[PDB]
RNA sequence: GCCUAGACCGAGGACUGCGGUUUUUACCUAGGAUGUUGGCAUAAUGAUCUUAAGUCGCCCGUCUUGAAACACGGACCAAGGA
RNA sequence: UUGCUUAAUUGAACGUGGACAAUUGAAUGAAGAGCUUUUAGUGGGCCAUUUUUGGUAAGCAGAACUGGCGAUGCGGGAUGA
RNA sequence: AGCGUGCUACUUAUACUUCACCGUGAUUGCUGUUUUGACGCUUUCACGAGUAGGCAGGCGUGGAGGUCAGUGACGAAGCCUU
């Protein structure tokens, strides 16, 4: 809810030379349209030689996900900056749709890496379909036969500061 | 707050009265701020604007300046309309039949208006028979003939008058105003 | 014992903004003095001329 | 002596605007559009999906 | 003599009135027209945006929507501590206070002028019921240097309506179609005195809308922004 | 003890360019120069006399005055809260043409044209410049330009 | 488009305007609050002084870039004092 | 027109007469524009971001542009030019 | 109730919005109704920090010309006093 996935596509400006310049798309995860296509005009930017005042936007659209109650495993590579210099990695994460697995991505480089958002390229997506394709023990544990689990130490929630009974904590 | 693009409080500038006390003068600038609020003819509100002036802003006009203004070709019989006083000259060798306006008039002027035949009115006369300023001419006086003014933006190259109380070979024509004394400016 | 500041513009362009920086005032007929002295020479005998010839012209 | 909000005082919004009448007597702002159903994104334009 | 005298006046106000008002009723049937063909027209502008956008999906191309032409700019910074050209450019912008707006053109050379002013304004693109609304509120026109409530059509006839504007719905018109007059129009119109947002800004301002912030271009967010302020 | 000589710190403004030493083509001394044009000051150091002061260099000024070998240029100079007019005497050396004011006068001629034939036609036509506006509404095919993917590449080396 | 819960305000003082409804030289919500009821006038009400509580509040004058200053003058009062 | 200039009937500068009108030749703004006189205080500064010199450095010393404090309270930074 | 990050609501400046009142500047109109204040009355809009310093309008004291045929031993002036 954080975000969305956009497809933003651009070209550059025409010209005399180049009366059908190359229509290029970029898959984005923005808050909302004006950051989506700062994100596009900086990625091409970047990947080619052009500026957002040769060039146009030419349609931004909301990519819904295709199965939002079907549960996933995805695999997400990433390029991010720490203090000290600029690293790879591939983490994996579990949910129903990609937004979720990228807003959970963010949180946890937040979390682990204090990688803010600015600091981090999103390289590749990828919804892993097999269960051999999840190489991660933390979200492989998820998938075995018949996973069943409790919940100990259940803490109920008061609506009154001062309570007559003593506490109890099961479930 | 507020980032001025002016400054606040700033007074128009002009004078919106006359500072005089005399009633006479008062009693002039109530009929015509009547005329120049109920009759829009530009006269009426230049007539107005001239009643607040000071002195030196009021110089006198001589009868041989206001004979050169009825000398305009079509303007013989214009009504000649001086706020200020009409002062008389005798380097004048003939004056003519002329209708003349203005607050004051000197001894001479006035007998030599009325000798060749003219007519000497105040400005509430001229209202009377002019109401929009019809067939009028103002006539102002020379403002930087005043002696102060030959003193006025003094400086090195300049060739303005000095402030100085007395005249001669002594005072102030050395150095500074003769290249046989240093310089000169 | 008195040393003290130098030399400093600070505030200086602020000063100059309150009343400037005002343009000089242009006009139709600019002065002719520093202009070269044989073409100043001659415009005034040309000025002369051309009203003495339309001061004959308009008489007819 | 009192600025009268129109979108509040529905007099003065008559007075500022005559066509105020019409428009809530033919109710343009819940009109209908009569049209059919398409998808004209059913072929290429599912690019939107993968590449 | 005095109730006499002040009833007879009122006879002679009576009967004059009464000529007055058949003299605005033919007025008043030109200014419903416009603004039913006003209407006509803005119904049609969306609707073939609509066919056009659906058009180019099957034809297996993409609409391109025309470039915005109009954007409400707000100040949203305080009057102190500002450079002199970025003061001076909200100054020429008629921004001289905090939740101060007005409406732009856009050229290359308003663009620029913008561009200088932005790490203190919050812009974007107005929507047509944007404009009404802000209109309708809190719109006074400059009258002899004069703030001027906008509540009749005669106070707008006779300034404008020597540019064909003769009603309150002409003007919005004129700004929301960047129209021939929107110079006279637009500066005839005071700048708008919003008030702070219901629901406040984000929690700091002075930064980009993009990174978080309050400033800059949002686009078309800014008439959520107004309906906080209006 | 400082130095505010006539030529101080003129030492790379008054170089001639690289490769432009020597003698002066003689097209500078064939151009016309008359009262009311607009000039371009930029002193050659290879050309002592009448030689502009380093304040004047890449100004631009009115001709006022035409002698035998040099122009004399009106130039304004900021002076506390205030212009001063300055009037510099400059050979020709050092002076060149302005070439806007050109254009601008090429511009009168098409607009005089231009409303001349408006009004042979019978019409008026709007002889102001316009800046760029924003662009109108389009469509763009994708026949053999399908939209194609870019993804933000992974770091890496090359040292 | 519709329904619904609260708060603060009531400037002005014959009429004159713009609109609306028209069933009307009429009426209106449309150029700024009126209607009604109870209580009180041996008083409900308002101001000041004293004091309590809450909250904030360094000693003035001065020279100074910077004073509450561990910078200087000032115990207090009258009259005189540039 | 001229006493300047050209081999000149060529020019230069300033003109008479004729024509071109609200798109009079980009944008935005304009509590209006221009002009004058007269006189006070001040002529120890200091701070911040950025640029920058000497110095190991300094709450050190010296410059640049802008904003400030001084001359200014108010909300926040407990406290603080 | 720590650190990184996202979200929802909420708190309150002499700031912003609407309204009241004071002042300043501008502004509308005012003579067969101008009416003994036209230095007056009236319509409307905007604005309000300030040392050194400038200017304006006022308050207070001794004495002088004019006026109130002013107050006063039936109590002037002074002094004390929720
Ligand atoms: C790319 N060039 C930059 C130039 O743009 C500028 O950068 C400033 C940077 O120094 C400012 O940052 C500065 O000011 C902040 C604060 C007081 O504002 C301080 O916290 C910070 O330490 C200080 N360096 C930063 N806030 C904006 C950049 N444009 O100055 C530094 C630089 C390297 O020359």
């Amino acid at each position: 809810s954080r975000l969305n996935e956009y497809q933003v596509i651009g070209r550059n400006l025409p010209t005399e030379s180049v009366p059908e310049p190359k229509l290029f798309r970029m898959r984005i995860f923005a808050p909302n349209t004006v950051v989506a296509k700062s994100r596009y005009w900086y990625f091409l930017q970047k990947l080619h030689k052009v500026k957002k005042a040769s060039g146009e936007i030419v349609s931004v659209n909301i990519i819904s996900e295709a199965k939002p109650t079907k549960v996933k495993t995805f695999g997400i590579w990433l390029r991010y900056e720490s203090r000290s210099g600029i690293h790879n990695m591939y983490k994996e994460y579990r949910d129903v749709t990609r937004v979720g697995a990228v807003e959970t991505m963010y949180q946890d480089l937040a979390a682990r890496h204090r990688a803010r958002f600015r600091s981090i390229h999103i390289l590749k997506v990828v919804e892993l379909e097999k269960t051999d394709d999840v190489k991660r023990q933390y979200v492989k544990q998820f998938l075995t036969k018949d996973l069943k689990f409790p919940l100990p130490h259940r803490v109920q929630k008061s609506k009154k500061l001062f309570q007559a009974t003593a506490p109890t904590t099961f479930y | 707050g507020r980032d001025h693009t002016s400054k606040q409080h700033v007074r128009s500038g002009h004078r919106t009265a006359p500072k005089s006390d005399n009633v006479y003068l008062q009693l002039l600038v109530k009929l015509y701020s009547f005329l120049a609020r109920r009759t829009d003819a530009p006269f009426n509100k230049v007539i107005l604007k001239s009643l607040f002036l000071s002195k030196i802003n009021r110089p006198p006009v001589s009868v041989s300046r206001i004979s050169r203004a009825l000398k305009q070709k079509g303007a013989a019989e214009k009504t000649i309309v001086v706020v200020g006083t009409v002062t008389d000259d005798n380097r004048l060798l003939e004056f003519p039949k002329a209708t003349i306006a203005a607050l004051r008039f000197t001894a001479g002027a006035k007998d030599r208006i009325l000798k060749n035949g003219g007519e000497a009115i105040t400005l509430d006369q001229l209202a009377l028979r002019a109401p929009k300023g019809q067939n009028t001419l103002i006539v102002r006086g020379p403002r930087n003939s005043r002696e102060a003014v030959r003193h006025f933006g003094f400086g090195p190259h300049k060739g303005k008058a000095p402030r100085i109380l007395s005249k001669g070979r002594k005072f102030e024509r050395a150095r500074g105003r003769r290249r046989s004394r240093g310089f000169k400016v | 014992m008195a040393k003290s500041k130098n030399h400093t513009a600070h505030n200086q362009t602020r000063k100059a903004h309150r009343n400037g920086i005002k343009k000089p005032k242009t006009y139709k007929y600019p002065s002719l003095k520093g202009v070269d002295a044989k073409f100043k020479r001659n415009h005034r005998y040309a000025l002369h001329g051309t009203a003495k010839a339309l001061a004959k012209a308009r008489a007819e | 002596v009192l600025k009268k909000n129109p979108l509040k005082n529905k007099q003065v919004l008559l007075r500022l605007n005559p066509y105020a009448k019409a428009y809530a007597a033919e109710k343009v702002g819940s009109a209908k559009v009569e049209q059919a159903k398409v998808k004209p994104s059913k072929g290429q334009f599912a690019e939107v999906l993968k590449n | 003599k005095k109730e006499k005298a002040q009833q007879k006046t009122a006879e002679e106000r009576a009967a004059a009135k009464k000529v007055r008002k058949a003299a605005n009723k033919e007025k008043r049937k030109v200014i419903f027209d416009r603004a039913a063909a006003y209407q006509k027209e803005y119904t049609e502008a969306e609707r073939s945006v609509i066919k056009a956008k659906r058009d180019a999906k099957a034809s297996n191309s993409y609409y391109v929507d025309a470039q915005p032409k109009l954007v409400f700019v707000v100040r949203i910074k305080g009057i102190n501590k500002i450079p002199p050209k970025p003061r001076k450019v909200l100054q020429l912008l008629r921004l001289t206070q905090i939740n101060a707006g007005v409406f732009v053109r856009l050229t290359k050379a308003t663009s620029e002028l913008i561009k200088l002013a932005e790490p203190y304004v919050a812009y974007g693109y107005p929507s047509l019921s944007t404009i009404r609304q802000l209109v309708y509120k809190r719109g006074f026109g400059k009258v002899n240097k004069q703030r001027i409530a906008l509540s009749d059509n005669a106070i707008i006839e006779a300034n404008l309506g020597k540019f064909n504007i003769l009603s309150i719905e002409d003007l919005i018109h004129e700004i929301y179609t960047v129209g021939p007059n929107f110079k006279q129009v637009s500066n005839f119109l005071w700048p708008f005195k919003l008030s702070n947002p219901n629901g406040g800004f984000r929690a700091r301002k002075f930064q980009h809308f993009i990174q978080g912030g309050d400033t800059g271009n949002r686009e078309q967010f800014i008439n959520a922004l107004v309906k906080q302020m209006n | 003890g400082k130095s505010r000589g006539y030529r101080s710190g003129t030492r790379y403004a008054f170089q001639r360019d690289f490769k432009k030493h020597g003698a002066i083509p003689l097209s500078t001394y064939l151009k016309v120069y008359k009262v009311g044009d607009i000039v371009d000051i930029k002193a050659n150091g290879s050309i002592q006399k009448g030689m502009p002061h380093k304040y004047y260099h890449g100004k631009t000024g009115i001709v006022y005055n035409v002698t035998k070998s040099s122009v004399g240029v009106i130039i304004n100079k900021v002076v506390g809260n205030r212009y001063i007019e300055k009037r510099v005497n400059l050979r020709v050396e050092h002076v060149k043409h302005s070439a806007c004011r050109q254009e601008f006068l090429n511009r009168v001629k098409s607009n005089a044209a231009k409303k001349r034939e408006a009004k042979a036609n019978g019409e008026t036509v709007y002889l102001k410049r316009q800046a760029a506006k924003p662009r109108g509404s389009r469509i763009i095919s994708t026949e053999g330009n399908i939209p194609q993917t870019l993804a933000p590449v992974a770091y890496e080396t090359f040292i």
